[PDB]
Parts: structure tokens; C-alpha cells; sequence
């Protein structure tokens, strides 16, 4: 009552499928523009916005 | 076989639907994508291998839902 | 003898796209030799809200960074927020 | 930990008292439910009830909750149950809804008013009606109109 | 009942055994054996519900050693 | 037609300290209705180990603190390394 | 194939027993002396001394 | 993950080649052990071998490791495992040991050697010898003594 994954024809799960096998540009940032990340002040007040944000949940 | 686990594409669109009804607007530094989707295996392939030994434990080979909800619920989820 | 106007649904598929393969692939490399069927329905439960808890975390850190693009290290602490250690970003 | 969906974002509840499965809904509603879950277009598992009724689903659920007056998540045109079941012509559930609660002054907008709806449901399908239904309307069409008084 | 969990005073002198393998002519604070003792009930009465579960599991209500020891890997325990 | 010289043995005793009563009672806690026979000693074994992991990261905080003293922080941070978060400490 | 833990007697698992249920002096430190607690760089170092350890082992 | 042990700091290991039980040592050996755990008191598990020798246990166990000499954890000593074979007088063990390496030259330092140690033995139970024991003593005495050389 269930399927066997190790077996003949297994390896057509890894067929190389190129259309599929690359990130596509769309969602990605558009340039290559400098990005700062989090401030340790930044990174402390989202995590107090969270914590606060579970406590109501 | 290969390093391949879920494909990078379907994967790409996966990320930016769910990231869509928290905030619109946004777009993903690659490396970003990338990311979530390492964890997101790592996640999955430990949680099968948890899940494997809850099926041994029940003296089946063939692994089910409430496998994975018994290892789940061990490792704290909810 | 009436009639009726049924709900409007609104789609969100992309869960699909963790496909079967995919999920046979994903319990190969986590040594499952087995699985019953109604495990891909599970599988897709299980990664969806996964993502929803890491990507909420992450795009708050983005919005507190005052920015629109998320960065890998904004993944990173989100992920380090939600109990999982990730190397290399 | 209850409130994971389909693509619909249709809550395991919905999707009993859409199919209309009692002997299902009653076993899940036991340990079941956080209520008005709102599905991705934004309904409830009373809408679905009223929406399809399933009288003696309905009766099950407004029972429970009460989550009886549910206005719409956003997207869905702002439908309160009631208008939902004067849009399907389930008059033993409108009736039923307007014990328990109602919202009668609801005046939905759709642009609408909860008369106005029915009324529009009645035009709509004005030949195709029984004399039983067409009585059921009447009743609940002077009913409405002498509730804003 | 009672809160009762393990006895303070061997609770105590296991602390002190322990610690005399790795360094000797130590002493303690009391907060610092309270705190072993509540975070060892702690550790104990949590690992005792995931054995609970993996009992059940196995469709058991008498828990066993490899229930213990099922739930001890799962959360990642060597 | 010979004889023997056994060894010496050294005995830590003091994990006997955790009782079948006080076993019954964290089990109790843990909501367990029924044990089998082994359950007491695979409970001593599993704590022990928990208790030496504990206490030798909490030690080597009190060598670095360069004092003989071992405090409610030091047990604090140990745990914390040790994956085991403790409040009011 | 086992026992049970909830039934007659087991009160008696909850008995007080003055002289187990407290903590005795010995082991305890012997006065009230000021104690410090570790500094940032005293259990930044001891951290990177038990990642060593471990690293080895 | 492997090193557990009882309150006399006795690894799974130990109990086996203690108690001699064969099909038992076989069995966990597959997966079994890393070898020269020390108890609380330091031997290790092949001085137990030799010790209660079960010289078909300390065949299996010379075999793999091989952890054939093995000093003293502080506290017990510094005995050999021959050292330890030779106070018990185990020679069909002792013999054994000889093969697959020997510390011969060890010199163990309770203050005696390997041959004190065999000669001690010898003097303490003097009456009470067989003749084929007295002669697989003479036999080791005199191997022993023409080691150092």
C-alpha cells in the first residue's frame, strides 16, 4: 500500500530540465545596486516588533 | 542521479507567491532565493530522515502523514 | 426552484511546483525506500508552512532595513529566528 | 497548528460543510475549529453553509461559534451570510439565520441592501419559481422590508 | 500529590559527583544546584512526553527504552 | 590449579540518588501511565549523560571566571550551549 | 508488562521527607563573599576553548 | 554516542568479556566498541579478557583493536594485560598475548616486572600447584627471562 522510490526508471527523476534549472531575472533585484544590510539597532527593533507580534498571536 | 532536489524555478515563483501576501513590491537578491531554498532541503531531507525512523519504529518500511507528524511534534513544531 | 451565485476562489498554486519528482527526490536523499501517497499532500503542507514562517521573519527584516530587496543575510537571521542553522550566506 | 488550507486557502472545515458532509463535520467541529477562518478570497465555513445549505449543517454550525454575522474579507464584495443564502434562495436557511442573530440592517453594498438582494434574486429568476418558493420569497420579502421599519 | 520531582538533598550530591571528575575543591552557589535540578525535571518531564508519543506510535501504552531512545535522536540527542 | 587477582573497582553511586519513586514522579509529570522494568535505568543513564554535558561546559565557565565557585549563570550559559533554555536564573 | 503509575499507594510517592528535601551546606560555598560573574571576554574565550574541545573530539 | 557506562564506569564491552560470554562478544563487537575505554578505575576491556581469561573471548578481542597493550589508568596500578594474565595465571592467555605483539620489556612498575610478577605468583602459590601448571610456569619463566636478554 505505498510506492517504492528506489527501482528501474528512477533516474528519469533526474533528467536535466534547463528551463527549469536556472533562478529566472523576474522577482530579482533589477540592478546591481549597493544593499546595506540590517543595522544591529535595525536587526533589535524587528526582533522586538516580533517578539511583540507572537505575543499577540 | 544527481545533486537535484526541487527545481530552481518552480522553487524561485514558490518564494515570491508566499512573500507576495506579506508585502508586494519586493524583489530577491539571488543569493537570497538560494538561501531559502538550501534550508528548505536541509529542512526536508532531515525531516524524512526522522520520519523514517518513526516508520521503523511502527515496524513499517512505508513511511505516512502521522510519521512525519510524530517527528514533527518531537521537534517542537506546531 | 431558485437559483444560486457560488464564492469566487482565488488560486494560490505554486506549492505545486514541489512536484511529485521533486518529493520522491527529497525522501530518497533522507534514505526513505517507501512512501504511502497521501505523502506528497503532507510534504507540500509541511515546506508551505515552513516558508510562510521563515519568509514573514525575513521580509520584517527587510521592512526594517527600509528596503524592498530581501538579501541572503536577511534569510539567514530569519532562519536563525526559526531554529535552523544555514552556512555559507 | 489548525489553520493550514488547500490553494483555495479552504480550512479543513470548509470543506465539509461544502460538500455538506454531517456525520465529517460533526466529527471534526468536536476538537475542530478556530472560526471566521478566512479562505484566500476571504469567506467562512458559514458562508460555504449558507452558500450551498445544508439546513441541518448549518444548524450544526450556528450552533457553535456563534460566527454567525461574518461580513466579507476583502476581494469578496463584502457578502454577509444571510445576503449569501438570499443570493442562493435557501429560504429555510435564511429563516434559520435570522433566529440565532441577523444583520438585517446590513446593507451589504454590493451596492445593495439585504432586501434589495433577494429582490434582485427573485427578478433574476422570476419565471423557473415554484408557488412554494415563490411563497417563501414573499414571506421573507415583507419580512426584511418591516425589519428597518 | 505534590510538585515533588527528585529529592533535593541526592539531587544535590549527584551534582557534586559529577563535578568532581572534571575539577575538584569546587562549591556551589544553591541557585546553581537549583538551577541543575530544574532544568534536569525539565529536560526529564518533556523527554517523558515525546516517549509518550513514540509509545503511542507503536500503538503501546507502556512506554520502553527504545521509545526514550527514538525520541532522543529525533531531537537530535547522540 | 593457580589463583587470581581481580581488579580493583571504583564505584560513582550517586545516580542510585534518582529513585524508581522519583522516576514515577517525572514520568507521572510527563503524563506516562505505564512503564516497562528497564524504563528506571535507561532514565539514570539518560540523565547522567545530560548532567555531565551540563556540568563540564558550567565548570569550565566557573575556571574561566577564575574563581572555585560555580554559580546560577554559570549552570544558565551551560544550559543555554547545551540547547536548554532556563528562567529566573 | 509493566506497571502502572496511577493507583492505590501511589501517594506514598508523594510523602515529605524533611531530611532528603532540602539542599545541605556541604558542597556549598562557606561564606557570602562577592562572586563575579563571567565577563563578556572571560565567556567569549571559555566558548571558544569548548569549540576547541569539541572540535577534537 | 557509544561510551555509556555502568557506576563502575563499565562500557556494554566490558560486562561481555567480564561475565565471558562468547555469543555475546561476538554480537556486539560488529558494531561495537572503541577500544581501551577506561573504567572509573582505568582497565579496559581486554584486561578483563585476560584477567577471567576466556581465552576464546581474548582470541576474538586480540584479534580486532588491537588495544594488545594497554597500560594502567591511574589508580590501577599500571597493569599490563599480561601483567594482569600472569597474576592470575591464565598461560594459555599469557602464551596468547605473546603472539600478536608483548610489552615484555615493561617492566610495570608496582615496583616488579612482567617476570617478578609470574615468580610472585609462582611463590604465593607454590603448594597448591598442578604438575602441568608448574610446567607452563617453568615454561613462561624461563621464555619471560630470556626476553630481555
Amino acid at each position: 500500500d505505498g510506492e517504492e522510490l528506489i527501482g528501474d526508471g528512477m533516474e528519469r527523476d533526474y533528467r536535466a530540465i534547463p528551463e527549469l534549472d536556472a533562478y529566472e531575472a523576474e522577482g530579482l533585484a533589477l540592478d546591481d545596486e549597493d544593499v546595506e544590510e540590517l543595522t544591529a539597532s535595525q536587526r533589535e527593533a524587528a526582533e522586538r516588533a516580533m517578539r511583540q507580534r507572537d505575543r499577540e498571536a | 542521479s544527481t545533486e537535484l532536489l526541487i527545481r530552481k524555478l518552480p522553487f524561485q515563483r514558490l518564494v515570491r507567491e508566499i512573500a507576495q501576501d506579506f508585502k508586494t513590491d519586493l524583489r530577491f537578491q539571488s543569493a537570497a532565493i538560494g538561501a531559502l531554498q538550501e534550508a528548505s532541503e536541509a529542512y526536508l531531507v532531515g525531516l524524512f530522515e526522522d520520519t523514517n525512523l518513526c516508520a521503523i519504529h511502527a515496524k513499517r518500511v512505508t513511511i505516512m502523514p502521522k510519521d512525519i507528524q510524530l517527528a514533527r511534534r518531537i521537534r517542537g513544531e506546531r | 426552484k431558485g437559483g444560486a451565485k457560488r464564492h469566487r476562489k482565488v488560486l494560490r498554486d505554486n506549492i505545486q511546483g514541489i512536484t511529485k519528482p521533486a518529493i520522491r527526490r527529497l525522501a530518497r536523499r533522507g534514505g526513505v525506500k517507501r512512501i504511502s501517497g497521501l505523502i506528497y499532500e503532507e510534504t507540500r503542507g509541511v515546506l508551505k508552512v515552513f516558508l510562510e514562517n521563515v519568509i514573514r521573519d525575513a521580509v520584517t527584516y527587510t521592512e526594517h532595513a527600509k528596503r524592498k530587496t530581501v538579501t541572503a543575510m536577511d534569510v539567514v537571521y530569519a532562519l536563525k529566528r526559526q531554529g535552523r542553522t544555514l552556512y555559507g550566506f | 497548528k489548525w489553520n493550514r488550507r488547500n490553494d483555495m486557502g479552504e480550512t479543513l472545515l470548509h470543506r465539509a460543510c461544502i460538500e455538506g458532509q454531517l456525520r465529517r463535520v460533526q466529527d471534526l467541529v468536536r476538537q475542530g475549529h478556530p472560526l471566521n477562518p478566512r479562505d484566500y478570497c476571504g469567506w467562512t465555513p458559514l458562508h460555504e453553509a449558507c452558500n450551498y445549505g445544508h439546513l441541518e449543517i448549518v444548524r450544526f454550525l450556528l450552533d457553535h461559534g456563534a460566527a454567525v454575522d461574518d461580513p466579507g474579507g476583502q476581494g469578496c464584495e463584502g457578502i454577509t451570510p444571510l445576503h449569501d443564502a438570499l443570493n442562493c434562495g435557501h429560504f429555510e436557511v435564511a429563516e434559520l439565520l435570522l433566529e440565532r442573530g441577523a444583520s438585517v440592517t446590513l446593507r451589504t453594498r454590493k451596492g445593495l441592501s439585504p432586501l434589495e438582494t433577494l429582490q434582485q434574486w427573485v427578478k433574476l429568476y422570476r419565471r423557473d419559481l415554484d408557488l412554494e418558493t415563490r411563497q417563501k420569497a414573499r414571506a421573507m420579502e415583507m419580512l426584511l422590508q418591516a425589519a428597518a421599519s
